[PDB]
């Protein structure tokens, strides 16, 4: 079983420093040069750096030129990416890639492929969510609950305590130009039991402990 | 510096149809092309590598073709396994990625059912108000939705979201949030979202007068 | 200097002492 | 003058070793990475192993994995083979080749080889050669006659006729291999049939590593 | 594992001749090829190196060409230094040979001079015997000599040996060499070898009575 484990990633504020490593196994780490790509929230795949298999070439893109420096330690199986200066643009997923091996004189595509590290760059400190109702007026009427101004994400959300599922909709979380996520989970229930059931959103945040149970009624 | 343009950006299909991709890049590149696939949350997996060549493991009815700057992923018989996103590579000139063709499963068409939600009297005794207006299990995916405050259109204050297809049913769903200060809030009338979709006759306007 | 070069360990590589 | 020059071949029987060396003149031999390749007696060429120009890395052919050892010593000018559990297929002739110089990343063609050490395996122990007279019988005016040099082991053996004098005519056939794994060739000579009565005619066989000297007249 | 095919294996012609040697790999190997020059008991030459830089110091007459499969050497004009055997060698995945393309020298027809010879006396003693057919001097090399014990072809028993090109005449020479035992020697009668040669009518047979 050949795998590329990234770790190391997390939130992080403008100017500081992180460091990604990336542990193989099952294969011959040694006789690979690796790459690093990453991937922002929603966009396409970008190529940051490329070590050779002895580490005697290191290549850079020119977004990360300067800033970002890549090592490899064959002897414990594991690629580095140093990445100082941080920018809030330099917020991605960031992935370890294997070339596939060939005799030939040039490189070939990127055949293994890791499970990705997430590094989050932003001034924003940490930040409980506000659970706001989304009250359902006047045979199937809509309810839910906002999930506004939290950070760093993610957040989950249920209902009834686990409960309630069918018609769930819980939306991807937005970033709002404040720096701070903001989601909504709504649910459509028969207009018939309005009345009879109580309906409850279980917000949990846990980077911040923070746990919300909100109650959403119809307004008067 | 070269640049990779694939088409289409989506493209929706069935079990069982002929799917073909295409992807161009600003400059000749031989055949130093490969092709990847990837699924919402997970990593990208090596598809064909040297524009033609098939990755061990990946199955036959993926096929690649083309050489240059034209170039082709072809699905011959798509499968249920298949539904995700698409991209391409250059590895000539260094390392970029095309921005992706993501293949989505088509159905028949289905209107959205919208909902109108106003502002919490609990936020509004924080200071800011925001409006939610839900576009409820809908296909296809393209919608437009409009906020009108007192009959006049709003730009710039909104923000969407927007569900993966669902599960069961190959449905979308979408959540428009106008967000006001309580200030312009309190001073306003009428709130109103007008959805327009390709299942809905005339579009759709669902709104409320505040305070009622 | 050609960063698309093979990145990887190679048998039919230069086995001379080219700096 | 820029050379290359084996050593170390032999006559060996299956299971022994050898040990075969290089040495390297003219040229500065520690910065060329070196390749052995072998020719079997009467066949094309076979590459064998290949050592970095530091020796920080080796490889071999599936054939000879295991059992051969490829070294270098920059400080003697030589290039080193190992030949342990030798088999009878490894019988060939082993050239030293060094590696072109080219400025690019790769490898370039064989530039420089050697003349080349005799290795042979074989479970027949040493035998001198049996000389049996070909006698002429009754053609237009020149008749044939010779002598065959049968089972004998190792290669090579020397005929002349007549103690060097006679020469012209002459056609000393290579040896072939029976099946027995000892060697056998003919040798021959066309002669005026006037002369068949008058003149005598004896050829001389030489076997050296069995110390076998024959003199044998061939008469009707 | 690349393997690399020449054609042809044997190739006649004069001096001043345009000879051409294919080689042929498996698979595409771009233009990592070599060609090499061998004559009898010395070593390889580099001619040519990338499959079209000629190496300093050989003549220009020597040229190559081709890329990914498909290769070839070009002798433009022969020259008497020029008659060896010509390897081909690919260095791009490990390194492997061609089986040979051994140019051998034109001249007239000549037919073989055939004599046979009975077993000696003296090996008759031993428990072996052996008996010999010569061709003498005679072009091209291809002939056919097949051994008939009592008009019986006889088959698995024989052995040829062939001397190289004549540095004078340029003709070749061939012995065929029958081995049986005592025992079977002393059962059969008459025993001839039967030439088959491009400059004989008809076959030639030389043959002899046992005993005489």
């Amino acid at each position: 079983q050949v795998q590329l484990v990234e770790s190391g990633g997390g939130v992080v504020q403008p100017g500081r420093s992180l460091r990604l490593s990336c542990a193989a196994s099952g294969f011959t780490f040694s006789n690979y040069g690796m790459h690093w790509v990453r991937q922002a929230p929603g966009k396409g795949l970008e190529w940051v750096a490329v070590i050779w298999y002895d580490g005697s070439k290191k290549y850079y893109a020119d977004s990360v030129k300067g800033r970002f420096t890549i090592s490899r330690d064959n002897s414990k199986n594991t690629l580095y990416l140093q990445m100082n200066s941080l920018r809030a643009e330099d917020t991605a997923v960031y992935y370890c890639a294997r070339v596939r091996d060939s005799s030939d004189y040039y490189g070939d595509a990127f055949d293994i492929w890791g499970q990705g590290t997430m590094v989050t760059v932003s001034s924003a400190s940490t930040k409980g969510p506000s659970v706001f109702p989304l009250a359902p007026s006047s045979g199937t009427a809509a309810l839910g609950c906002l999930v506004k101004d939290y950070f760093p994400e993610p957040v989950t959300v249920s209902w009834n305590s686990g409960a309630l599922t069918s018609g769930v909709h819980t939306f991807p979380a937005v970033l709002q130009s404040s720096g701070l996520y903001s989601l909504s989970s709504v649910v459509t229930v028969p207009s018939s039991s309005l009345g009879t059931q109580t309906y409850i959103c279980n917000v949990n945040h846990k980077p911040s402990n923070t746990k919300v149970d909100k109650r959403v009624e119809p307004k008067s | 510096d070269i640049q990779m343009t694939q088409s289409p950006s989506t493209l929706s299909a069935s079990v069982g149809d002929r799917v073909t991709i295409t992807c161009r890049a600003s400059q000749s590149i031989s055949s130093w092309l490969a092709w990847y696939q990837q699924k919402p949350g997970k990593a990208p997996k090596l598809l064909i590598y040297k524009a033609s060549n098939l990755e061990s493991g990946v199955p036959l009815r993926f096929s690649g073709s083309g050489s240059g700057t034209e170039f082709t992923l072809t699905i011959s018989s798509l499968q249920p396994d298949d539904f995700a996103t698409y991209y391409c590579q250059q590895y000539n000139n260094y390392w970029t990625f095309g921005q992706g063709t993501k293949v989505e499963i088509k159905r028949t068409v289905a209107a959205p059912s919208v909902f109108i939600f106003p502002p919490s009297d609990e936020q509004l005794k924080s200071g800011t108000a925001s409006v939610v207006c839900l576009l409820n299990n809908f296909y296809p995916r393209e919608a437009k939705v409009q906020w009108k405050v007192d009959n006049a259109l709003q730009s710039g204050n909104s923000q969407e979201s927007v569900t993966e297809q669902d599960s069961k049913d190959s449905t979308y769903s979408l959540s428009s949030t106008l967000t006001l200060s309580k200030a312009d809030y309190e001073k306003h009338k009428v709130y109103a979202c007008e959805v327009t979709h390709q299942g809905l006759s005339s579009p759709v306007t669902k709104s409320f007068n505040r305070g009622e | 200097a050609n960063p698309n070069a093979n990145p990887n360990a190679n048998p039919n590589a230069n086995p001379n002492a080219n700096p």
